[PDB]
């Protein structure tokens, strides 16, 4: 309804607003009257959303000229959709209480296999080529060759959109992705291209965090859209991991034989400007040098380009010159397809990377392989290190940056990870009418034994005998459906072969389905899917997977599904490759960070990210246990969200598995009563 | 530009101005005895320093977080700037006579337990 905040009335689609959306409500109309950035942190998945777009929604009516773009970055495509449709259940809802059109366009981006029309590009799974063949069938040639009017198969979307789209605008009607597909296809136009043509006269649009974080893409997706404008990263728990993977690139044998493989081609077509022919022909021997010598590791940012001016005595200055060549030399080229071409626009964007930003990262250099450790592998790969090189660009092009996400418990270390001025401080917790988690640590098991997942005790017999009569009783409790987080893939292998070598695990089998997450995609995928029909009967599963892995975060919970999360030990992160503990060194002379701290926050965020998708919605409940006695230290209890602090009551820190096993019978039996809304 | 309080000459960026907000250019800087560094638990136990005493009264005494000499067991050790620590010091207990007597009644006290 018409929630009235000190100065402003909002419309808002549900007739009820909890006091947490309402103190949220307020905490975001101070940052935005602030005029500067801010942290956010809500435990509700659902309802954010819809909050977010109507306060957004009040303060443009309010304040035209205040707030003109707003952005709303998400992870992946389905949370794109689900905030697409929100919002036009929001607009639907202001329509129908109002009467009256208003003038807001809001268009969703995505990458250009997604949106795309042409069905011979469509069955192909090859996301590195779709924009290759796109460039290919239609660009600045093709638009000049099209006046001849030459016969050949080409895209004509474009051809149709340059003289009917870029006159009609969209003034009125909020279109999805699907919807932006119909209307190109209805009306012969891309819809990538009148979605940048429609980008400038639009009030909100939204697409990936990739769109940003990149410095290649976010200056031709955002260069002058709007100086004041408000952007918001929902979900962000890990947005300093994808800043620094933005720019982390890796090199392998595979891409140095297709680049010795496609100059050949290249200096072919070449033959049928002279600055750069014989450039890159001496530059692919200087990074074979390291291939032909054996050493750990070589660690000289600075002296890495100083280097290379002495085996062939090259200057500076022409490895900047590579990414405006890009554009230049390739285009006149006229190459067919990226195909075959990829790794060789990366050698470019490494020069330019290490010319201009050397002060914040090292080069390492790795011959270490997954069970085949020295064969031949050279990995060279320039790690970053510094995550505020990935954020400055849009703190100065931006007033009101907004973090929010379900596990942001520290909120001092972040704006030191990053530069970064906070000024708000804010965390929520959710209630209800009853709790809906019941989070506990499990210490000692019934033998009066640790059960931590030490690494000197990883091979110890008795801690795994108790984690297999952890899951035996705690199977026969909580019914369809219970995760278990592992700390690692080794360390995953090596608890089953206990627990199968013991008269154990046959056990745990007969009262629920155990279903492995593996590596492999497709194998995943049917193991999910077996689980999703196993937990929808009364036979029950059990999900083992890795806290860092792509099903952690892949798929939600929700309610009736994963009923018990599991944490078998802290998750730490392996120190091994040298990559971490230069990402620590850094940070230790630099920002001042603790490496223990570091390491532990690490270790809790990827920990309480995955504990926190057992609760999706109001009616969800869920149980929430750990398996490991050093998350019963204030250090690690302090690093969870608050809104599970409260419910972590003080007599349960230490209790054995038996005693666990009581907390949760008697929290179930009580939790399945009816309720009032 | 920072003015220098031991040579006088100006200067615009140096580690203890970076570090401790200390006025002192790179070339003054004493780090062997005028401005050595210590570790919190050698200073708390020295100069019987509080945690709040290091971190809440004004002006806030800020450290570095310095990865110990000895084996990567457990280090990143914190360190306080020397004169920092002796000034709070004096500040907090009047002067050094009061914490000489503060310390020997503590080390009083001590065997007093323990007997
Ligand atoms: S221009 Fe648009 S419709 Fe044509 S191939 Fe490219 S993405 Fe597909
Ligand atoms: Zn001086």
């Amino acid at each position: 309804m018409k929630l009235n905040v000190d100065g402003l009335l909002v419309y808002f689609p549900y007739d009820y607003i909890y006091p947490e959306q309402f103190s949220y409500m307020r905490e975001l109309k101070r940052t935005l009257d602030a005029k500067g950035h801010g942290v956010l942190e809500m435990p509700s998945g659902t309802g954010k959303t819809v909050s977010l777009l109507a306060l957004i929604m009040a303060y443009q009516r309010a304040y035209p000229l205040e707030v003109t773009k707003l952005i709303y970055c998400s992870r992946t495509v389905p949370e794109i959709e689900k905030v697409i449709e929100e919002l036009r259940k929001l607009l639907n809802f202001y329509e129908k209480q109002e009467g009256e059109k208003l003038p807001f366009l809001g268009l969703a981006l995505s990458s250009r296999k997604n949106l795309c029309i042409h069905p011979e590009v469509t069955p192909l799974r090859f996301g590195k080529d779709v924009d290759g063949k796109c460039h290919s069938l239609t660009a600045s040639y093709v638009r000049a060759q099209y006046q001849h009017d030459t016969s050949l198969p080409h895209c004509r979307f474009y051809e149709e959109f340059d003289a009917h789209g870029r006159e009609v605008p969209l003034p009125a009607g909020i279109y999805n992705l699907d919807d932006l597909k119909a209307l190109g296809r209805r009306q012969g136009w891309c819809p990538y291209f009148l979605a940048r043509y429609s980008i400038l006269h639009a009030n909100v649009v939204v697409y990936s965090y990739h769109y940003l974080l990149d410095p290649k893409i976010a200056d031709l997706v955002s260069k002058e859209l709007a100086r004041k404008a408000v952007v918001v990263f929902d979900e962000a728990h890990n947005i300093d991991n994808v800043c620094i993977d933005s720019m982390s690139v890796n090199l392998t044998r595979r891409t140095l034989d297709r680049c010795q493989g496609n100059l050949e081609t290249l200096q072919k077509t070449v033959l049928r400007a002279e600055h750069f022919l014989g450039f890159l022909r001496r530059l692919l021997e200087y990074v074979k040098w390291r291939l032909r010598v054996q050493h750990v590791v070589q660690e000289s940012p600075p002296a890495f380009l100083s280097g290379l001016a002495q085996r062939v005595c090259i200057q500076r200055k022409p490895l900047r010159f590579c990414a405006e060549r890009l554009r230049s030399l390739l285009h006149t080229l006229e190459i067919t397809d990226l195909a075959d071409f990829s790794p060789l626009t990366l050698l470019a964007n490494f020069a330019t990377l290490v010319s201009t930003y050397a002060k914040g990262f090292t080069i390492i250099i790795e011959p270490f392989d997954d069970r085949t450790p020295t064969i031949a592998n050279p990995i060279l790969h320039f790690s970053c290190m510094d995550a505020s090189l990935a954020i400055k660009p849009v703190f100065e092009r931006f007033q009101s940056v907004i973090i929010t996400s379900g596990t942001l418990s520290p909120l001092d270390i972040y704006p030191k990870i990053l530069d970064f001025h906070p000024v708000t401080m804010a965390t929520f917790t959710m209630t209800l009418a009853r709790v809906c988690l019941c989070p506990m640590i499990i210490g000692r098991g019934n033998d009066q034994v640790a059960i931590s997942s030490k690494f000197e005790t990883r091979e110890d017999i008795a801690v795994i005998r108790n984690y297999g009569n952890l899951l035996l009783e705690m199977s026969a409790v909580v019914p369809d459906g219970i995760v278990a987080f592992f700390t690692s893939y080794q360390y995953m292998e090596s608890t089953v072969a206990s627990w199968y070598e013991q008269g154990i695990l046959e056990n745990i089998q007969r009262n629920k389905l155990l279903f492995i997450e593996t590596q492999d995609g497709a194998e995943t995928s049917v193991a999910l899917e077996k689980y999703q029909e196993a937990c929808e009967n009364g036979r029950g599963a059990i999900l083992l997977s890795v806290a860092r892995g792509k099903v952690s975060e892949g798929i939600d919970f929700v309610h009736h599904y994963g009923r018990a999360v599991i944490m078998f030990g802290v998750p730490y992160v392996y120190t091994q490759s040298r990559i971490l503990k230069a990402r620590l060194e850094y940070l230790r002379d630099q920002f001042q960070i603790r490496e223990n701290d570091f390491l532990t926050f690490d270790a809790m965020r990827h920990a309480a990210q995955c504990v926190g998708r057992a609760i999706r919605g109001k009616t969800d409940y869920g149980l929430m246990v750990f398996a490991d006695k050093r998350f019963a230290r204030g250090d690690k209890r302090g690093k969870l969200p608050r809104w599970i602090q409260e419910h972590l009551t003080d007599a349960n820190l230490n209790l054995t598995v038996d005693e666990g096993v009581q907390v949760a019978k008697y929290f179930l039996r009580q939790m399945a009563q009816p309720f009032h809304r | 530009y920072v003015i220098c309080e031991e040579c006088g000459k100006e200067f615009m960026d140096s580690y203890l101005m970076n570090h401790f907000d200390l006025p002192t250019c790179d070339n003054c800087r004493d780090a062997d005895d005028k401005h050595k560094l210590i570790t919190k638990t050698e200073a708390k136990q020295e100069y019987l320093l509080k945690d709040c005493d290091l971190e809440k009264r004004e002006p806030p005494l800020k450290f570095i977080v310095k990865k110990n000499p000895h084996h990567s067991q457990w280090g990143d050790m914190k360190l306080y700037l020397k004169l920092q620590i002796v000034k709070r010091s004096l500040e907090v207990w009047g002067s050094q006579e009061a914490l000489e007597e503060a310390k020997e009644v503590r080390q009083e006290n001590r065997e007093k337990m323990k007997q």
